[PDB]
């Protein structure tokens, strides 16, 4: 498991999402203000993060991340 | 306004994850319908109907009146 | 010592052998389904088999408004109100489709035919479908409920205030003016209760029926 | 009472006892009640449509 | 017995019906050789000054034993090509419509309660 | 033998865009499986009905009664009912007008 590969693949699968505008999808991309997303958008995005790799992260935890880099670190160090 | 601002999040999570486990229906249209089941009515409405609509979402999840398979 | 009215036959000229075969077949049906004891006015839940489905089970809860017929076909009518719509169903006891019959509340009202409920206010006939039974002491007389009822106003379906119905479960003093109880009492027939020759004495018949029923065990 | 004379039951007088039924023939003496193939006779389980 | 000149209460949420009108819906024709109409017999209604096809789903007239005997002559509005005009039904409809042939599958996919 | 699996495979292999099957509890009355599916044109829905009843007729059910296609005169909604499972072919428009899925998952109220 490579952390660089992990962040690359999570970024890739995020890019696969269609509605997102590829303006500022940075390592620290915010959702509410930078992009304009909301709770449903982010919960769906995290579920998508649980579409190829993962399937072990409890739902309760995902609400305290609200930032892509914390999610990357959690999914990297949880497996 | 809702029974709990975070309960809807858990309901949505459970809906998506259980929908992952379908055997017959397409996952795409199930997901689209699940999106519609909250998007078109559960935004900024009054604080009275919130309880009823959370109840209907949760009883759809429960499914004693038909399980979508 | 309660003998369900079906086994008591109408006065007529039919051949006793018919009634013996009738009762034999009935009792032979009572040993696959428990046909409980219920009076008119009781509340029953009937569970039957859907003929138009692929083997589903149907439940219906209501009040037994009328109990008529005899022999292997006799029936009872269950009235109820569902979603504000007043429905009745006529169920045949010995039909091979009724799975079971729960006496959910064994009662007994002032009149032996609760048809006027079709005119009483909707709440005197409404009952909850998912309502639990109520126990009763074995060596206790069947309770005699006393609930007089209040009627929908003008057009009663069968003109209940006449003497010949002899209904005693309606509040007449309210919906009918005092005058209307003087025109509706010129039909009294004071001679009909004292006609000694219209009385069907069915003691010697119910006795032999009991001999038969008990011997069929 | 006699056999049906309509011109769709002229046959099927075969399996019937031809001259008559003699109880003294003693051929597997008949039970108390003979039933058709499609009668929900008493004493049987209540029907189900599954 | 839903025959010509009998008032029927439309129970289907009646995007058309259910709105006030001084008349009440009346049956002007029954699609059976004889006039009498029983469950499932689709009839014609004069409602709001307009002619619309109907479908009987309950009547006060006693039927067979194991089928319900309502207390109001209930009808569902159906479009000419069989599609129900409404989108819902609240009053109970008998389970005796899955029986004898007719346009009944759609009318059961739209209701919610049975007896 | 007949089961939801083969007919669903029929629909998917027949290139029917949308499928949604809801299982009805025995506490209800109507049936067990209740399917709502879509199609492109009225002739395509007629074709789906054609093929489904064709397989249902050439497979089994000599004991069980035959099944008629209901709604042929209509063009935008067709439906079939079998002994235990019922299918509803609908154009997307009328399908989203009669919000059937909500009803058959939430029987206890109206929409
Ligand atoms: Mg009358």
């Amino acid at each position: 498991l490579t952390l660089e590969g992990i962040q690359d693949r999570v970024l890739y699968v995020l890019k696969l999402y269609d509605k997102i505008d590829p303006e500022k999808l940075s390592v620290n991309s915010h959702f509410m203000k930078d992009l304009g997303l909301d709770s449903l958008d982010q919960v769906e995005i995290i579920m998508a993060m649980e579409d190829e790799f993962g399937f072990e992260i409890p739902d309760i935890d995902a609400e305290k991340l609200m930032c892509p880099q914390e999610i990357v670190d959690y999914i990297a160090d949880k497996k | 306004a809702p029974w709990s601002r975070e309960a809807v999040l858990s309901l949505y999570r459970a809906l998506l994850r259980q929908g992952r486990q379908l055997r017959y229906t397409d996952r795409d249209f199930y997901f689209a319908s699940i999106r519609r089941e909250f998007r078109k009515n559960q935004k900024l409405e009054d604080a009275e109907a919130r309880e009823r609509q959370l109840e209907k979402g949760l009883v759809f999840l429960n499914g004693k009146l038909g399980r979508i398979i | 010592r309660f003998l369900s009215p079906e086994f008591i036959p109408r006065r007529g000229r039919t051949d006793p052998l018919k009634f013996q075969i009738e009762r034999k077949d009935m009792l032979e049906r009572r040993k696959v389904l428990h046909i409980p004891e219920f009076y008119v006015g009781s509340i029953l839940r009937v569970t039957t088999a859907d003929p138009y489905a692929s083997g589903k089970i149907s439940q219906f809860l209501g009040i037994c408004i009328q109990r008529s017929g005899r022999g292997l076909g006799a029936t009872f009518i269950l009235r109820n109100v569902i979603e504000g719509q007043g429905v009745e169903i006529c169920f045949e006891l010995y039909n091979p489709r009724v799975q079971e019959i729960q006496v959910v509340k064994l009662e007994k009202r002032l009149d032996d035919s609760l048809l006027y409920l079709r005119d009483a206010l909707p709440e005197y006939s409404t009952f909850d479908v998912n309502m639990k039974p109520v126990v009763q002491e074995p060596n206790q007389k069947v309770p005699v409920n006393e609930l007089k009822v209040k009627m929908k106003p003008k057009p009663w379906s069968k003109r209940w205030e006449r003497p010949n119905f002899n209904i005693k479960g309606i509040r007449f003093d309210l919906c009918l003016t005092e005058q209307q109880m003087k025109e509706a009492q010129k039909w009294n027939q004071p001679w009909l209760e004292f006609d000694m020759m219209r009385e069907y004495d069915t003691s010697k018949i119910e006795a032999a029926i009991w001999k038969e029923i008990e011997a069929s065990k | 009472v006699k056999d049906s004379k309509l011109p769709a039951y002229k046959d099927l007088g075969k399996n019937l006892p031809f001259p008559t039924y003699f109880p003294d023939g003693d051929e597997e003496e008949l039970p108390e009640d003979l039933y058709d193939e499609n009668v929900c006779q008493p004493g049987a389980p209540s029907i189900t449509f599954a | 017995a839903i025959q010509k000149m009998t008032r029927v209460r439309v129970v289907d949420n009646s995007a058309l019906g259910n709105s006030p009108y001084h008349r009440a819906p009346r049956c002007i024709h029954v699609y059976k050789k004889n006039g009498v109409g029983k469950v499932g017999d689709q009839i014609l209604l004069a409602i709001k000054g307009q002619k619309k096809k109907a479908l009987i789903v309950g009547h006060c007239m006693p039927g067979p034993r194991m089928t319900p005997r309502f207390d109001s002559n209930n009808v569902v509005l159906i479009e000419d090509n069989g599609n129900p005009v409404g989108t819902r039904i609240k009053t109970p409809i008998p389970t005796s419509l899955r029986k004898r042939e007719g346009e009944y599958s759609k009318v059961l996919a739209i209701a919610q309660n049975f007896v | 033998k007949f089961d939801i699996d083969m007919m669903v495979s029929l629909l998917r292999q027949e290139n029917a865009r949308d499928i949604c099957v809801i299982q009805v509890p025995p506490e209800m009355r109507y049936t067990d499986y209740f399917v709502i599916v879509s199609g492109t044109s009225t002739r395509h829905l007629h074709a789906m009905a054609f093929y489904v009843v064709k397989m249902y007729k050439h497979l089994k059910c000599k004991r069980d009664p035959h099944v008629k296609i209901e709604g042929k005169d209509t063009d935008d909604w067709l439906c079939v009912d079998f002994g235990s499972m019922v299918i509803h072919l609908m154009l997307p428009e009328t399908r989203e007008i009669y919000e059937l899925e909500k009803l058959w998952t939430l029987r206890s109220y109206d929409d």
